């Protein structure tokens, strides 16, 4: 979060709602808004969108991702994804989400990302804790976003 | 657990076979995954011509209807 | 006849062939993983340009089936 | 008989026998690399004629409009 | 004397250690690709779940415009 080097250089705060159920152990993340985003072209206007990977011990798995909103630096979402995680395997891994702009041309750059899961501090670990402790958990905390190298840093 | 000529009776000897025995077996799971794999792979780049043969005719079929609309502008 | 010290060294000599013969095999999944991953990330693209084209074909055909009806 | 490495050198004939099937599978990634860059192409293409289609619609709108007025 | 005995146990004692150390690496080399492997197959099973949605929109593509046809063939009078 905002303890990082992206709230200099403006990147952005995002809002999501982590929960999950020990006992039949199915997680569910939910993306809701975001506000304030960076804006990465110089003349257009950035459409922004959301990766989310999920990772075990730094160790890739598969991944999922949102709609893209046109148009915007604060895009509203509310967009849900549930997956299945056993209680003794939540003990060993990480949710990573990058947010990206909409270029047709290619090679497009992130805006910034952020995580969940063990190897972190502050809002991030205490979203984690928060998710795991407590089931069906309806409420949401803002992360602001951090740029990718700073992100490998902290993560190592 | 007989999967080499042991040379001695010593435990090294002993984890030696069971470790070569463990390893064998994987890389013959991945045979069978690698021709699943390759089955699946396959099957999936030929959907590929199916889904592009689908989308240049109904690309095209657009390019006819922008042409049959624009020719009844005056 | 045989010999153990023989046999030992050029096992050894041959497991660490087939090691290497598995160092191959992990060399091409790796890059074949970051490789198929990579096309999923042209995927997405390909996939959001015909989403959005579909948004013009519904609005195109909605707005056509409204400009012929009236011909009378 | 003394137990012999008939099974050591199987170990080796799978390793090599699955390796020669992901070298045909590795050309067949790059087979769908031609295809998928050809498909970039048509995409664009697609939501290109699409825009212009729904504008030529609006247009034919407005003359069908005045063509039975 | 020396070489009739003493030398060559020594060195099948490094060889065999030097070998436990290969077929332990192998061993976790081997699961280490499996694990590679199961992830690139259920991916590439998963970007058949994403494959058949695009053809889902050329089906709804081709639904409409398939009535639009009629329309435009109609239309020229």
């Amino acid at each position: 979060s905002g303890g990082g080097g992206g709230i200099l250089e403006k990147l952005g705060d995002i809002c999501f709602s982590l929960r999950y159920v020990p006992t039949a152990g199915k997680l569910t993340v939910v993306i809701l808004e975001a506000k304030n985003l960076k804006k990465m072209d110089v003349g257009g206007l950035s459409d922004p969108y959301v990766k989310i990977h999920l990772m075990q011990n730094g160790k890739r798995l598969k991944k999922k991702k949102t709609t893209i909103k046109k148009n915007t630096l604060n895009p509203y979402y509310n967009e849900s994804f549930s997956f299945e995680v056993p209680f003794e395997q939540i003990q060993k891994v990480q949710v990573v989400v990058t947010v990206l702009d909409y270029d047709k041309i290619g090679k497009n750059d992130a805006i910034g990302k952020v995580f969940v899961g063990y190897n972190s501090t502050g809002a991030e670990l205490r979203h984690w804790s928060d998710m795991l402790a407590n089931p069906r958990r309806p409420i949401a905390q803002w992360h602001t976003l951090q740029v990718e190298e700073e992100v490998d840093a902290m993560l190592a | 657990g007989g999967f080499i000529r042991r040379v001695t009776n010593d435990a090294r000897e002993n984890e030696m076979d069971e470790n070569l025995e463990q390893v064998s077996g994987i890389i013959g799971n991945l045979r069978h995954m690698a021709l699943d794999m390759g089955n699946e792979i396959d099957t999936q780049n030929r959907q590929i011509d199916r889904i592009m043969e689908k989308a240049d005719s109904n690309k095209t079929r657009i390019d006819e209807a922008n042409q049959r609309a624009t020719k009844m502008l005056g | 006849s045989k010999q153990a010290l023989s046999e030992i060294e050029t096992r050894h000599s041959e497991i660490i062939k087939l090691e290497n013969s598995i160092r191959e095999l992990h060399d091409m999944f790796m890059d074949m993983a970051m490789l198929v991953e990579s096309q999923g990330e042209m995927i997405d693209r390909i996939e959001y340009n015909v989403e959005h084209a579909v948004d013009y074909v519904e609005r195109a055909v909605s707005d056509t089936k409204k400009a012929v009806k009236y011909q009378s | 008989n003394l137990t012999s490495n008939r099974r050591l050198q199987q170990t080796q004939a799978q390793v090599d026998e699955v390796v020669d099937i992901m070298r045909v599978n590795v050309d067949k990634v790059l087979e769908r690399d031609q295809k998928l860059s050809e498909l970039d192409d048509r995409a664009d293409a697609l939501q290109a004629g699409a825009s212009q289609f729904e504008t030529s619609a609006a247009k034919l709108k407005r003359k069908y409009w005045w063509k039975n007025l | 004397m020396r070489n009739e005995l003493e030398e060559m146990q020594r060195r099948a004692d490094q060889l065999a250690d030097e070998s436990l150390e290969s077929t332990r690496r192998m061993l976790q080399l081997v699961e280490e690709s499996k694990d590679a492997g199961i992830r690139t197959l259920v991916m590439l099973d998963e970007q058949g779940e994403q494959l058949d949605r695009v053809e889902e929109g050329m089906n709804h593509i081709n639904q409409d415009m398939k009535e639009a046809e009629k329309n435009l063939k109609d239309l020229g009078k």
